[PDB]
């Protein structure tokens, strides 16, 4: 059932916005990255391109690829997507404007497909990290260890847990329109779309027309090449110009809700328990920085906290009634230290 | 600096004595015992008489013209001001003046003599380094002396000046295992530091 | 006007030198990297390959690709260049031997195209960083912020601000020449080029010839396969063998001069000004490490400097006459703190 | 002589195991990575894929590529191997199940070829570093410097210095077998291989057969689709199910023995020796963190150790009889400091 979210698919178009460091510098990429969310734990980021990949223009195959080239879409194959950061990421799934991808940490986020003639990427700043949930501060999820309640995004699309406003596009520039009528500047239209037109000189002042000419002005560089083409709504990017007329409809879901997955998760190597008189020597040797902590169960709590990444023999003045001990997200231990001094 | 290495000589069987060319900090050291792999394996048919003469001199970067610190011996000079007086009923004069206590400036209608001020604190010290806009009242060592790595390892009088002083401790080492290249062992500049271990 | 620097183009060839860690180890790549310059600010590095991409051998299209394969060039398309570092860089422009590319910081520099049958890359060590100009120590240029005078290289080629010496090549080895004349080792020539020849045995001692034979020696491994082919000069790489004859002409410009561009540049979030009695409490919260500093305008300066990356409430004993305050490359503020103790 | 280790080649097959983070998550890749060994110094890691690349199924060309697709091999070209870590690695050589590759440091290890229709990679956690041998703590091997006795793996295959047990595979699942006989679940056989079969219901209880049917059960999901196909042994991966019958033969070498290569290795820039009265001031300026240390040659040793990465002017109270000085793996110096106080 890839055919349950024609809310977005039929009615939304691949938006195009201003990528900030688009290979060279600020281009206008269709895959312009907004709303980077390195807020989960599972090595995953949910991203929004302004491009709406997924099904085609019409009806088929999530795994195809529709961005904007020109005023027009290009609903073709996804062949060579690349999200990346400090390292190349791993795609997880796309739906709508939105992609989920398993990334490592990275100061930035750097996205891009390959149309085939050109690289045509888009890149952005965003502070990314991946702490796993647990008192172990890994840099990456392992193959083993305990499972425990992480925060993470779904693989799936059949999703309604939230919805973001997606009303119309404003106009857009297209000076490919403003040709010349052998002495006058000549506007045309896409398909009968609504072209909003006048020039610095006095001539036609609104523009809701088929292909007009321009009686007064001559220069292409002093005219209103506009495309009110609101047959398909958009995401309400900050890098969108408002459609000044109205808040049109187009409430549209988000696929990648943050969910309470139990990540395959961390585990720190077991401790070396060593006895002394009402005292735990613990030669200790972790894999990664591990937050150890305890609770001397007297009404005097006297707890301790210390991230341990360097192997360290530590000590704990255990009392008569007991202490507990938390080697990372490994479960909490407990200890009777009554006498040992005879 | 830029260690703009001139391309070394490789005599195939026997020595090539180097000479101390007058380039700034012209470091050159003959080397033997090579077998220089160059695109066909080695090419010189001997095996110890294969000689390699490495030479490297210091030269101003292209950034030296534009991104460059700049020392100065700073004396006191003479202070100025664009003194506005919206005078009386005149209501205007915005004139540039001096401080030395006999200079008038008859701009507008009034004649005005200023200073000399009593507060002779030149915030500039005697010795100053200057960089783009950030000015440093630094005891730059001198032209002609600056220890390598320290500030002023390269010391050119101006940008045009072909002569300079390049104490960079540029020391060539022999290339490895019979391959063509030029080990230049050198302190990155005291202009590289002085941009990230500087003063305020 | 791509036709204004035939100084280099006609007269220089794609040099080949010894790349240091050429995928496996030290190969001889035509794109052997010398003179890495991570000395500007704008995320940019100017590099010299020993390869001269740009126009072809003859006259056309900067965006083609001429390296050395064999003794010979290969002036073909640039299709899949890759400069990279810690992350993949972005090309900016090529001219001559030289490429400009927008890179992030990286311990190394790692370059390479794809001829099509082979990866054929070249890699090198070089300490790279990108401080932007400003009291903010970013890791990357943003989309917004103030403009201020950075150091940076140009996009362009119409450039004469400096020129580097580019005289001849020395000889080069080519043991493809030294075939066998069915019992004797047989040298040939490229096109009538000047082949400098003798063997360990006594035979022809100079070699300025067409295809010679070798009367005396037999083994290919004891002969002088040389190519004095000085019809086109080279860059004076350290990884060049001297042309022993002479300092031939060939003074040749550099395209990518460092220029005083105003980078789109940094800006740190505004401070939270808080009043106290002759004292500025300032709860402060930057994006990146920001060098704050002040100047108590008394003849007692009493300045302060501290890079701030961690958000910090700070304090400043302002005097009667005034203090100034510099939140990064955000402009300097100033403050009247007369009394407030009534 | 690529034809001297038919011990492995003829008799071992490309094993398939469970990769831990196989792009998405835990797949079963033939290139499932076990025994990562970032234990040498030369930028190198020896890895074992469960896949046996090398010669083909039969007899030719180390540089071909046989993994398991299906129950079956696929002995084809190696075209687009990729080992990688934090950065893309460099292959060194493959032999058998095993590959050597020059990698940088990396928190993980991430391997993968490209069959051509699919990326089909495999990735794993492993703490990697590359200290070079020497008192210099580089991050990478240079082009120059002294040679000294590093630990490192070979390029070659003609290798017997160790051998790992490689006995049979256990069975494997293949539910492509369990088709339906139009009402009954229908098992088949690869080539007459030994299929070990029964269902939760009561029917045929061992299964050593050609293509059987199933009288009793109907559902594919309650039957024993097994392949006892022990015509070729395997590596004894932890991600192997035991062949319960026996410890069959198949003692098989390791190619990539750790050997006492002298790595091209480190060297720290020379010191600046400065005299004082029985005291060495040393303005010092390294490339990388360098462990300096000394030995005041009195029977009072009074040594010192400090890694130096930041340039530092240091001091050493030299005695009358002498001191020695060790600027990294640069050779040890020695010094007469008799009087200088006149």
């Amino acid at each position: 059932d890839l055919d349950t979210h024609f809310t977005q698919y039929k009615l939304a178009r691949p938006y195009i916005a201003d990528c900030p460091n688009c290979g060279h510098s600020r281009c206008d990429s269709p895959i312009a990255i907004e709303e980077v969310r390195g807020d989960a734990h599972a090595g995953v980021i949910r991203i929004q391109t302004s491009a709406m990949f997924g099904l085609k223009t019409d009806g088929v195959d999530l795994a195809y690829m529709s961005f904007m080239n020109g005023k027009t879409q290009k609903s073709i194959k996804i062949d060579n997507l690349h999200v990346r950061t400090s390292a190349p990421c791993s795609l997880v799934s796309h739906h709508g404007y939105y992609i989920l991808a398993q990334c490592p940490p990275g100061d930035t986020v750097t996205v891009g497909f390959h149309d085939g003639p050109n690289r045509h990427t888009c890149t952005v700043a965003h502070k990314v990290e991946f702490r796993p949930v647990g008192r172990e501060k890994y840099r990456h999820p392992p193959e083993h260890g305990v499972e425990l309640p992480c925060n993470r995004y779904t693989h799936k699309r059949a999703d309604q847990g939230h919805y973001v406003e997606m009303h119309q596009p404003g106009l857009v520039a297209d000076h490919s329109l403003l040709s010349i009528h052998s002495a006058k500047v000549k506007i045309t239209v896409p398909s009968g779309a609504q072209v909003k037109y006048y020039c610095k000189c006095p001539d036609v002042r609104e523009g809701i027309t088929s292909s007009d000419h321009t009686t007064t002005c001559t220069d292409v560089k002093q005219c209103r090449a506009y495309l009110i083409d609101n047959k398909k709504w958009v995401y309400n990017s900050g890098r969108l110009p408002r459609g000044e007329g109205d808040t049109f409809k187009g409430k549209l879901h988000v696929p990648f809700v943050p969910v309470k997955a139990k990540c395959i998760a961390t585990l720190a190597p077991e401790p070396l328990v060593e006895h002394k008189h009402r005292t735990l020597i613990l030669h200790l040797h972790p894999d990664h920085p591990t937050l150890l902590t305890t609770r001397s169960l007297g009404s005097d709590a006297n707890p301790t906290r210390q991230w341990i990444e360097r192997p360290t023999t530590v000590n704990f003045t255990v009392t008569g009634e007991g202490l507990e001990y938390t080697w990372g997200n490994h479960p909490p231990k407990r200890v009777w230290a009554q006498e040992s001094g005879e | 600096y830029k260690t703009k290495v001139p391309s070394p000589v490789v005599k195939c069987c026997g020595a090539t004595q180097c000479t101390s060319k007058p380039h700034p900090d012209y470091q050159c050291q003959v080397f033997t015992g090579v077998y220089p792999f160059m695109w066909g394996g080695a090419y010189c048919f001997c095996d110890t008489e294969n000689t390699q003469m490495s030479e490297a001199y210091v030269e101003r970067s292209e950034e030296c013209s534009i991104d460059h610190a700049k020392a100065y011996k700073v004396h006191t000079g003479t202070v100025q001001a664009m003194v506005n007086i919206t005078y009386g009923s005149v209501s205007w004069r915005s004139a540039d003046v001096y401080v030395n206590g006999e200079t008038p400036a008859k701009i507008g209608d009034a004649k005005l003599i200023i200073g000399p001020l009593s507060s002779a604190w030149s915030p500039f010290d005697n010795k100053v380094v200057v960089y783009g806009h950030e000015v440093y009242n630094y005891d730059f060592p001198e032209y002609g002396t600056g220890k390598a790595g320290s500030f002023g390892d390269l010391q050119s009088r101006t940008s045009t000046s072909n002569d300079l002083y390049a104490n960079t401790n540029l020391k060539l080492q022999r290339p490895q295992a019979g391959i063509v290249h030029t080990p230049f062992t050198q302190a990155p500049s005291g202009f590289e530091r002085w941009k990230r271990d500087k003063g305020a």
